[PDB]
């Protein structure tokens, strides 16, 4: 019958969804265990702040921000942070370029079930950039009408 | 100063919503080869596409967003983005959400006490800008299912999208010279 | 017969269209969402972070142009805006990356009138900043003049 | 049949060897021309720069890995080395990232026995850095016990 | 006859020596520019410090930063700065990306006048990094003897 | 706060520990095309693969982690491989981690005095969820070396994976804030 | 220091000028093949290309920019490229700011008091950079649009480019030690 | 401690050159088939290869480095790198840095006095290293000119590049410790 334009998700087509989902728990993991290297040793920490600022949603970002290929403020500076910021860095620099060999490829291919890009191939990413703006509006504001309630509560 | 401030945001506000309400309002919004009956030059908008030039000139004709083809294997994502398309609920949401950014600005300025209307005004300029990008990527990607232009109209919705996104940035600056001027009050 | 812009050939006009909408976008949001709350302004006021709307749309542009930047946003807000602008940044690249290597495969080196118009651009930039840092300067000289009257 | 460590086969393993030598030897080279002066050194005695063997280190590793670091040599030594090994690491991976496309163009999605390889060594790393901090953090509180006896 | 392997600088064949010697000069410009843009008001200047660090040695650091896509410690500040910044990186992702399209089939190409690539494709790149590192010891060398030489004048 | 963080990581822990037995036990890991005789729907955990539906419906088989025949010993890496997922030591590990973790919590609850028994627990329950990643890792290309699903064993290891690195997360939280504590009591008792 | 850098940004200044303007004026741009009658080795510059050996050696003709027949007009683009290259526009407005920048230095050198001289200098100094660039590869593009190779007037033009660029920074580094002395000597006498 | 250190320097140091001098006066630097008279297994090392197998096992030929080839078209890089590979400039440029680095450590230890004779040693020493570096890029290089592996003489030149460089960066150390001790010394 008629062939099948990708989907609105076909972005995520390059690589398998078991892939996928053993990317998100190394992430996860590896921000664990940088915020366990940074933080855990009181020796590290000085009514007392910490050598570095590794903290849990710091290396979340920091991981984050690695696996976007972008680069955060901040850079673990002990030994055992680098061993976990290096090898997620080789990690990284594998997937992503084993990701991005093809994309072009897989958000164009049709199935029977050179070319320009066009606007239908990425509207998928278009719709999760406009959505991730409106939650991110959405929690900005929850934040200020709580903080409001509170310090009315507060003064009252 | 507030006074430049407000005159500017409150023309930016009217002159966007004027341009979206011309942009939803008239039959300009893509050129293409086509039929007005029932395959010349057309200019369609969002409701309906007309002939410029042949016998049929000057014809306008609803636009069929549920073309009658065979319709087999046919997946929901493309039936709720035709319905989206359809409806043109984005653009729509858009123009109210505009329309309220107007009124709160209107209305801060006769309860000048409060002043979460400020930020409220800017919330809806800013959300109708994302509105308009969001009723545009639909409609272009509905327009996939061999040259096309656009014409003012569609253009007029990507002015009123960038007008309304400035108007909510300055609002947003009036709300934090509000709450700033506010706070130096307080301190001394 | 490629014109000079023929680098842009990879993507659609609308593609171009939508990510410098989306940019605009992104960058207003940031600053929405780093400046609005009044409880980030603490004692003129100082603000939290210096995501200011220039700021802000200087970072959305070193996120997409893969340069990094001195500054990063640390509020949950802002670090969602940012994190989702990283992914569509990281997919739209990757995607004109992998096209661009697709067009130019239909091993011939590539040739200067290929890229005469991202030079031409270069040259129109450089320019524009010029004359925006002298007229900044003739501005400030005669304040000055007119301060020192 | 491709092993788990497939991902490595876009270059010799005589290209790989090269690497670590040459890492090595220009973080060597950068530790030397940073902290050989002792011009560079101002009052114990603190360093004009942040650069020892161990911060070296980690600087080529960052550059290398395209994810860049906190810190830059501002010396014309250290910007030498810098900007050659810039140079080699751009050249590298470029030509890993073209040889990789070729290799993966020999559309099918990528499979996790591809990959396998890669989620091991990052594992392996995580363990190891695991393992320095707790010998690390037993030796100070072996250090803290003895000097309160 | 014997095919013809490639040359030890190989790697500057995926663009004609036009567009290098064209990339050098636009690196050269945008790096004068920059330096200009920022250091040239007096009304930038607070004996006196300037409000930014882009002199002219810190520029061309930046804009060879820039170009090998790495970054560095210092970024662009006032808005014409910004708009160099801007533009020289526009400049860098197109050239780069055309640039390493294709860097692979280049580096093994044989001419009469897929593989792993071995050691003979990069010994080039190799020789350059090592000679690199000898001139960057060279030049510390001669900074130390010369600071030694006035260092003893002025105690003498 | 002390407690009601004390509670929430006991529950995450037990959670934790739970779905990872439940998962290791359970036979709903895939849903394949198979035979249970020594083809039809089957589900396969990691010890033993049952057909569902037809007139073998419900006969379970022990899965044959060396197939074929000639005992193509060639490479010692595939051999490596099979019996890295025939012994399951990576889940089995994870689940003794777990259980590690959570005696760790319940002896620093009842002792109260030692503070290194809460580290302990917070570094079980990471080595734990590493565990877990390298034992779904090997399983997975194990299973790559006819569409197929997975079942909700495999959802059950994943969440147990979760909760077991979120739980450690807290436990090193715990951790912190004890040490923060003793080092303000000191500074004020001197 | 002042008057060494004075020396070396005057020097530099005319040295640019100089070997822009022999560049512009002289036809040893490009070697190729071609024609000097209204196919050998010849030479070509801006204006007018000249063959090498041969029966007609030393014939110079004029450069017909607009080749073939038909007057083919279709796109805008590729008549605009034509008439930037035969106006030849870029050089000879490199040559002009670098005049400019000259005189600049000239008139800051006499009158001594006006520092906004020293920056409009370096500024003519680095637009006449940029122009330069700018003609350089306008050249080259239509020149693409049989090996070749490029003469001493390209190289010389290059040359230009480059010192172009050093007496600017020069410039820019004068006006940056006058305001800084000017300001030192308002601090000191107030 | 100051003592511990120089001991591990100076043992670094007389390590990597014996490593770099048995490397250097041995011949398994390579395994390849090959034939030993005037194709069984052959050991090659930098100067002659001999047979391990056959009815000529033992027997060692030297290595020829110009071959009788037609010689056309033959470009003068080749010619160069077969020369420096030949020569083994840089293998022998490392082993006799490595010596003077050594000589410079004995010396500085004969002459506390001085302070440069420190860092001379370790410029010798990462010399060494770099020229370690170029020396097997140069080898292997005019090794491509279908199984290969490398023997123990090329893994001991390597390890003698490492543990040069490490005594270099342990010289540099000590020449920085020397001088800081001297400059807290004027200072007090
Ligand atoms: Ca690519
Ligand atoms: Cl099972
Ligand atoms: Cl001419």
């Amino acid at each position: 019958p008629q062939k099948s334009k990708p989907g609105v998700f076909s972005f995520l087509d390059p690589l398998a969804y078991e892939i996928w989902m053993c990317i998100v728990f190394a992430y996860i993991g590896v921000s664990v265990v940088l915020f366990l290297v940074s933080r855990f040793s009181p020796y590290e920490w000085h009514s007392s702040e910490s050598t570095n600022e590794f903290g849990i949603f710091n290396s979340l970002w920091f991981s984050l921000g690695a696996f976007m290929q972008q680069g955060c403020d901040i850079s673990p500076r002990s030994l055992s942070g680098r061993i976990v910021g290096g090898v997620w860095w080789f990690f990284t620099l594998i997937i992503i370029s084993s990701y991005t060999a093809n994309l072009a490829a897989f958000l164009t291919v049709e199935r029977m079930v050179t070319s320009a890009l066009s606007l239908s191939n990425v509207a998928g990413v278009f719709y999760i950039l406009v959505g991730g703006l409106g939650l991110a509006m959405l929690v900005a504001l929850i934040e200020f009408c709580y903080k409001s309630r509170a310090e009315a509560k507060r003064m009252k | 100063d507030r006074g430049v401030q407000m005159l500017l945001t409150t023309v930016g506000a009217f002159a966007a919503f004027s341009l979206m309400t011309i942009a939803v309002g008239t039959d300009y919004w893509l050129y293409s080869r086509g039929v007005c009956k029932t395959e010349v030059m057309t200019h369609s908008g969002l409701w309906r596409t007309c002939c410029l030039e042949g016998n049929f000139k000057g014809l306008c004709k609803q636009i069929d967003h549920f073309p009658e083809d065979a319709d087999y294997e046919a997946d929901t994502a493309e039936y709720f983005l035709r319905a989206v398309r359809a409806s043109s609920i984005f653009p729509i949401l858009s123009v109210i959400l505009l329309f309220m950014g107007g009124l709160c600005i209107a209305a801060s300025e006769f309860y000048k006490t409060r002043h979460n209307i400020i930020l409220s005004a800017g919330i809806f300029f800013v959300s109708a800008g994302l509105s308009n990008i969001i009723g545009i990527i639909v409609y272009i990607s509905a327009n996939a299912g061999n040259s096309y232009s656009y014409g003012w109209s569609f253009y007029f919705g990507a002015l009123s999208f960038i007008i309304a996104e400035m108007v909510g940035v300055l609002a947003v600056h009036m709300f934090i010279d509000r709450h700033k001027q506010l706070r130096a009050t307080a301190r001394a």
